[PDB]
């Protein structure tokens, strides 16, 4: 009965516990706040191809 | 240590090869007359040497 | 944007049919309330924590919470048959296991009622997400939507970080025509 | 013995192929024992595939991950594979936006490259965290510890 006096909670068992959530990458904050800023860049510059200046205010001619 | 620890008891009972560690424990009971008797008689006639 | 095409007449005056107020507003007003609640819930558990200066990986872990002066049951008391050791050897680490995961989870229920009352008690000032500025008349340019990618660039340099030195080229070919001045 | 001739990190096979050999000569699928052993080996084989795919961005598609797990890179190789593909990214990062689709894009990824170029912007969790790396070296030495206990018993 030797393996009565080792821990009976198990390597798998401390690794999900320990590492119980993924973590959060410093660079994934990045990645998703620029693409949906260059849809902010998309909307509103008066530079972009596409610009939403001339949707809302159409013209004056 | 652990091959030291197997080498001191091979070298004086090497008939211990003879039974797998997987199964070991499945050849126990609470009474030594209660344990299996698939290795008793192959331990004992190893153990006697290769006459 | 294409419109579906009906052609079809009122008949009586009718309502200008006001719609319902939507609740949009007060959830994202409680989402972001409830984000800050969890990050002064977190700041909580950090403060706790440094207090007792615990280690982090302690409670994680659940082999701290297993009682090794366990009266560990024999299993030469326990009648047992040929196959039947193996099968009470499990089932005396699993009851073992299950008391130190249920030690580790009696340990954070204990922790969480500590920091929700720390969390309550505590005023919280943390920095907004940069997000371009932007007003409704107004128009974003890219002078700020370039300095807010330069709050997300600065936040991927760590907060210690080693000085690994790059040898720059001013100082690698002057070592190097050095090298070839003595024929090496 | 068999498979238990070697050591934990001593064999040719990857750590997550060890741990299967020895699950299964150690215990019977019956046990406990093999099911955590067998759960172990799949944790350690998703450590080996992010191992992988931190590093063939360097050594290309045949990592040889083996080498980088009994082994891992020190803080001085670490510089000098990202010196090494140093030209190659820049490069990347000036076609890059150059085929952006916005002035905006293209900043972002000069900025996102000039940061990441940077050996000084590796984050080591030995410097970040050293108290938490000295827990995860004490986690696997009292794993150690706990099967040396049992052969001073024995």
């Amino acid at each position: 009965d030797r393996v009565l006096s080792l821990p009976a909670v198990s390597k798998n068992q401390v690794l999900e516990n320990v590492f119980h959530t993924a973590p959060k990458a410093p660079v994934e904050h990045l990645e998703k706040m620029v693409s949906a800023n260059s849809k902010v860049y998309d909307a509103l510059n008066l530079q972009s191809k596409r610009v939403l200046i001339w949707q809302v205010k159409p013209a004056l001619f | 240590r652990l091959l030291k620890l197997w080498a001191k008891r091979l070298l004086v009972s090497p008939e211990l090869a003879i039974v797998p560690l997987n199964e070991f424990d499945a050849q126990l009971a609470s009474k030594f007359e209660g344990i299996s008797p698939k290795y008793q008689e192959l331990l004992s006639a190893v153990a006697q040497g290769n006459k | 944007y294409l419109a579906p095409l009906r052609s079809d007449f009122t008949e009586e005056i009718t309502a200008p049919k006001v719609a319902s107020a939507s609740n949009l507003v007060n959830e994202w007003n409680n989402k972001k309330q409830a984000t800050e609640n969890l990050m002064k819930l977190l700041q909580a558990y950090k403060d706790i924590g440094d207090a007792k200066s615990e280690p982090l990986l302690k409670n994680h872990n659940p082999r701290t919470f297993e009682d090794r002066d366990y009266p560990v049951p024999d299993f030469r008391t326990q009648n047992l048959k040929a196959g039947d050791v193996p099968k009470f050897f499990d089932t005396v680490i699993s009851t073992r296991a299950s008391a130190a995961i249920a030690s580790k989870d009696k340990f954070w229920a204990g922790r969480k009622t500590e920091a929700e009352a720390a969390s309550a008690k505590a005023s919280a000032a943390f920095p907004r997400v940069a997000v371009p500025e932007w007003k409704k008349g107004k128009t974003v340019s890219i002078e700020n939507l370039n300095t807010v990618t330069d709050k997300y660039a600065a936040a991927l340099v760590p907060k210690r970080k080693l000085a690994l030195p790059v040898l720059p080229e001013g100082v690698k070919k002057a070592v190097e025509d050095f090298a070839a001045s003595v024929g090496q | 013995l068999g498979p238990q001739m070697e050591a934990l990190g001593a064999s040719d096979l990857l750590l997550s192929e060890q741990i299967r050999v020895i699950t299964e000569h150690r215990y019977t699928p019956d046990r406990l024992q093999y099911k955590e052993g067998m759960k172990l080996a799949d944790k350690i084989a998703a450590q080996e595939a992010a191992l992988k795919e931190e590093l063939k961005v360097i050594y290309g598609d045949n990592v040889d991950v083996k080498h980088f797990q009994a082994s891992p890179r020190t803080p001085v190789q670490q510089l000098f594979d990202s010196l090494k593909n140093a030209a190659a990214n820049k490069e990347r990062a000036a076609k890059e936006a150059a085929a952006a689709a916005s002035p905006y894009l293209a900043y972002a990824v000069t900025k996102k490259q000039e940061v990441q170029a940077d050996p000084s912007n590796i984050p080591f969790d030995e410097v970040l965290y050293p108290q938490l790396s000295e827990e995860l070296l004490e986690l696997e030495l009292s794993d150690i510890r706990e099967d040396e206990i049992a052969l001073e018993k024995a």
